[PDB]
RNA sequence: UUGAGCCUUGAUGUGUAGGAUAGGUGGGAGGCUUUGAAGUGUGGACGCCAGUCUGCAUGGAGCCGACCUUGAAAUACCACC
RNA sequence: GCUUGAGUCUCGUAGAGGGGGGUAGAAUUCCAGGUGUAGCGGUGAAAUGCGUAGAGAUCUGGAGGAAUACCGGUGGCGAAGGCGGCCCCCUGGACGAAGACUGACGCUCAGGUGCGAAAGCGUGGGGAGCAAACAGGAUUAGAUACCCUGGUAGUCCACGCCGUAAACGAUGUCGACUUGGAGGUUGUGCCCUUGAGGCGUGGCUUCCGGAGCUAACGCGUUAAGUCGACCGCCUGGGGAGUACGGCCGCAAGGUUAAAACUCAAAUGAAUUGACGGGGGCCCGCACAAGCGGUGGAGCAUGUGGUUUAAUUCGAUGCAACGCG
RNA sequence: CGCGGGGUGGAGCAGCCUGGUAGCUCGUCGGGCUCAUAACCCGAAGAUCGUCGGUUCAAAUCCGGCCCCCGCAACCA
RNA sequence: CGCGGGGUGGAGCAGCCUGGUAGCUCGUCGGGCUCAUAACCCGAAGAUCGUCGGUUCAAAUCCGGCCCCCGCAACCA
RNA sequence: ACUAUGCUCACG
């Protein structure tokens, strides 16, 4: 069933969460995990290890598809990502290349007001 | 101490089992400075332990103390502002001393008859890990494993 | 940004990101920088720069260290 | 692209006893094998990962049913589900 | 008359100066479409909110609006307000080079008149994001706030109004004059461009400092120095930039502008402390790491209280209470 | 005068129209915390239910009178 | 009038068509935490299937009642 | 994270 060779591990690392989502070559979702879906709630959800375990939980649950090697597509800042990529090696993949899709607006939309 | 890094006092070996590990166990078991009463209880306990387990005393006490020994314990540190649970690798000197205290603390409760009987039973239950001392390590692990997020 | 690192290596090493953007998108266009505040916070970051640079010429004091 | 029935055919179905990833029940003791065999090289189907199932062939014509463990006997042949 | 001030032409240089029209890319929201399976979102921590009607994430194709990453600087231009993607259209000024011309044409300006951020206001468009008001969830003794999720006027445009801001170098305009250093920026000379240079001299500009000035802080050839011209303004603090009238505005309100009454101060700069939920560095059973206690009981003692004829008197956060 | 509904610790509310059970939130008293007060934490007390009578084995709760209390009605000429 | 589904700790849930092993989330007490409070995390205290009956190796589970719980849409003395 | 207050006058 399908049995894709390669894929793309999208990582949406915000300050509060780290949503890992392994897709195929043509941006088509195969599975996902989150820091909130791993357990780790509140203060624990915003950490490098809670992203690591989320990537370990996203590493499995895509074994049916059988991805050998993939590309990382980190996004946002977050405490994860400099930790989440370590998890993809230790799990069982080969990282072809690492990239950023951090959406830089070229002074476009007025952001929200500063908080106090 | 704020910036006064000084070493610790030397201890003495116990006459009948010339060593160090159980010599400190006597000190933790002691109350009101009565070492004569406390040392008689530890010998009575380890002699009743060695009869049942079918081993020596040092090795019977070891295969018991290691089963109630903590690997990682949980402190809490406020670095920035908030208060969360940071686990840390316990030091080898405190490692075995923290275990000895949990054996004695469990033996205060669980009122069988004698202190020599209670320690013997606690150390016997520690050998087949099913006492209250192993439960107190087991919970200490669960905090470190659950709150492993924090470095 | 697009970093492959040949084949035998892996170990991240993507200072290409960290020495280019990240801070530009994040701690600037995350929440609103009220037009004047940049003009204020820059001119004090600019005045603090020449304060150090002018002192660095006069830093050669007696010392005795 | 459908939403089911439905027949042919082929497996599938590990409380525990235990050589068995055996559901209930049964025609009743030779099937089959040179209508080119046991063991296996390798890979597929299945998998509660205990161990089933099988394409083709180097090989070469054997393998085996009651017996002993069960509340039950062997998909050796074969009837009905 | 003269030509040094002032102005004209001549050739260039730099610039988010202006006004009008285009067009680009990133992103946000949304729209339908594919994938896909439980969360997403948020927070100090939660909840409201959003999701099994299939959200979030991911990709495909649109639509629309607003704003222009990096270059980008103690950079530039503008009288000030202010002015940043790129391209044409019309257009104002600035500065430099060496001449030629005019021949005091100048400087200030009460009234007058123009321009004048943001917020407002009016009529007609547009409306992604953001967001007064407003709603809900938190917070709290309360929370008409701060935080969170939603969210309308508004922010955008065209055209009129408004005429104010800490519209600030809290420093009116013009001119002359008086030690320095390091730079930034844009010119134009002399020299070998002999190789990213050698050496001057004009604009504008930022920083530090001399004399001098200043209450001091500081200012200091871009003066708060030394002088001249003219203008505006000030005369203790409150009352009050308020009332009343006038003018101006659709209004909001602006502008002009008192008095009674009341106080003996209000104020500026700097000095020594003390304090800070300011910063740095240290310390002590301060905390951590332990261990045994008090607080629960009974009794002893000492206070408070209450009672009494008297319950002598003193000690009362720490540093009074088995204290005198 | 008619008609429903009420009257419960100091306050405001449940429990009341299905008979044996008295809660909640503040406040009060006691102890902590603080230099002290507030806030905060931990204990404690406090109502025989408008009143007088019934019915009943037993009434805050059922029924009747009487005393305050709200809401509704007192209309056509 | 019916044919149908539905029935568990205090309660809201599933699990109940594919007989041998009753989950899961709020009420539950002790911890660890911290000068402390909130949180957050760890483990404990409770139903042999509302209940009674047939068969068969094993029955919440297969089949019949009850107490019921209804979904409804029918219901013309 | 948030976290209030201190009744009057008195140092020639
Ligand atoms: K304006
Ligand atoms: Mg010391
Ligand atoms: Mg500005
Ligand atoms: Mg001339
Ligand atoms: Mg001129
Ligand atoms: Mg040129
Ligand atoms: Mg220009
Ligand atoms: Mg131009
Ligand atoms: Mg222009
Ligand atoms: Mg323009
Ligand atoms: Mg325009
Ligand atoms: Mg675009
Ligand atoms: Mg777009
Ligand atoms: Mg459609
Ligand atoms: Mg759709
Ligand atoms: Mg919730
Ligand atoms: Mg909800
Ligand atoms: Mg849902
Ligand atoms: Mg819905
Ligand atoms: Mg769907
Ligand atoms: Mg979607
Ligand atoms: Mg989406
Ligand atoms: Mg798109
Ligand atoms: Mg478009
Ligand atoms: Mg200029
Ligand atoms: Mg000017
Ligand atoms: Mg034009
Ligand atoms: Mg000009
Ligand atoms: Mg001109
Ligand atoms: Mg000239
Ligand atoms: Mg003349
Ligand atoms: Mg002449
Ligand atoms: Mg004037
Ligand atoms: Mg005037
Ligand atoms: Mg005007
Ligand atoms: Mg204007
Ligand atoms: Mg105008
Ligand atoms: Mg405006
Ligand atoms: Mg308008
Ligand atoms: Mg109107
Ligand atoms: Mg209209
Ligand atoms: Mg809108
Ligand atoms: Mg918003
Ligand atoms: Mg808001
Ligand atoms: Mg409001
Ligand atoms: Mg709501
Ligand atoms: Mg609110
Ligand atoms: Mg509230
Ligand atoms: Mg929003
Ligand atoms: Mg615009
Ligand atoms: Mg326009
Ligand atoms: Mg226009
Ligand atoms: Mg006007
Ligand atoms: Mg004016
Ligand atoms: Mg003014
Ligand atoms: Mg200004
Ligand atoms: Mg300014
Ligand atoms: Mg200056
Ligand atoms: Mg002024
Ligand atoms: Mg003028
Ligand atoms: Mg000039
Ligand atoms: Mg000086
Ligand atoms: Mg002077
Ligand atoms: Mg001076
Ligand atoms: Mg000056
Ligand atoms: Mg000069
Ligand atoms: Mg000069
Ligand atoms: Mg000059
Ligand atoms: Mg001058
Ligand atoms: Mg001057
Ligand atoms: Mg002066
Ligand atoms: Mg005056
Ligand atoms: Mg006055
Ligand atoms: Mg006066
Ligand atoms: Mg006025
Ligand atoms: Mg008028
Ligand atoms: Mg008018
Ligand atoms: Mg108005
Ligand atoms: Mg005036
Ligand atoms: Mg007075
Ligand atoms: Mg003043
Ligand atoms: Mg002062
Ligand atoms: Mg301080
Ligand atoms: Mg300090
Ligand atoms: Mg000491
Ligand atoms: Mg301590
Ligand atoms: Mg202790
Ligand atoms: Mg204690
Ligand atoms: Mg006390
Ligand atoms: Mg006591
Ligand atoms: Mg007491
Ligand atoms: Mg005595
Ligand atoms: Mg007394
Ligand atoms: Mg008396
Ligand atoms: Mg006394
Ligand atoms: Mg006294
Ligand atoms: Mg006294
Ligand atoms: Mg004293
Ligand atoms: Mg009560
Ligand atoms: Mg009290
Ligand atoms: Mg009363
Ligand atoms: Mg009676
Ligand atoms: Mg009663
Ligand atoms: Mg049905
Ligand atoms: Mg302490
Ligand atoms: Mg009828
Ligand atoms: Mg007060
Ligand atoms: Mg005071
Ligand atoms: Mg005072």
């Amino acid at each position: 069933r399908k049995q894709v060779s390669d894929g793309v591990a999208h990582i949406h690392a915000s300050f509060n969460n780290t949503i890992v989502t392994i897709t195929d070559r043509q941006g088509n979702a195969l599975g996902w995990a989150t820091a909130g879906g791993s357990g780790f709630r509140g203060s624990r959800k915003s950490t490098p290890f809670a992203a690591q375990v989320a990537a370990e939980r996203c590493a499995d649950a895509v074994k049916e598809y059988g991805i050998k090697n993939l590309e990382v597509m980190v996004k946002g800042p977050g405490p994860g990502r400099e930790s989440t990529i370590r998890a993809l090696n230790a799990a069982g993949f080969r990282i072809t290349n690492i990239t950023d899709v951090t959406p830089i607006p070229h002074n476009g939309c007025r952001p929200p007001k500063k908080r106090r | 101490p704020r910036r006064r890094v000084i070493g610790q006092r030397k201890i003495l070996p116990d006459p009948k089992f010339g060593s160090e590990l159980l010599a400190k166990f006597v000190n933790i078991l002691m109350v009101d400075g009565k070492k004569s009463t406390a040392e008689s209880i530890v010998y009575s306990a380890l002699e009743t332990l060695a009869q049942r387990s079918g081993k020596s005393e040092l090795e019977a006490f070891e295969v018991a103390l290691e089963n109630v020994r903590p690997t990682v314990e949980v402190k809490s540190r406020r670095v920035g502002g908030s208060t969360y649970q940071v686990p840390v690798e316990v030091r080898p000197v405190r490692r075995n001393a923290l275990a000895m205290r949990w054996i004695v603390e469990a033996a205060r409760k669980r009122g069988d008859k004698s202190m020599a009987l209670r320690l013997a039973n606690e150390l016997s239950d520690a050998a087949e890990n099913k006492g209250t001392a192993v439960k107190k390590r087991e919970d200490v692990h669960r905090m470190a494993e659950a709150n492993k997020a924090f470095a | 940004i697009k970093v492959r690192e040949n084949e035998p290596f892996d170990v991240a090493l993507r200072r290409f990101k960290r020495s280019c953007e990240k801070a530009g998108v994040l701690a600037e266009v995350r929440r609103r920088e009220f037009y004047e505040k940049p003009t204020t916070e820059r001119k004090r970051a600019k005045a603090s720069a020449v304060k150090r640079h002018a002192k660095k010429l006069a830093r050669e004091n007696a010392r005795r260290t």
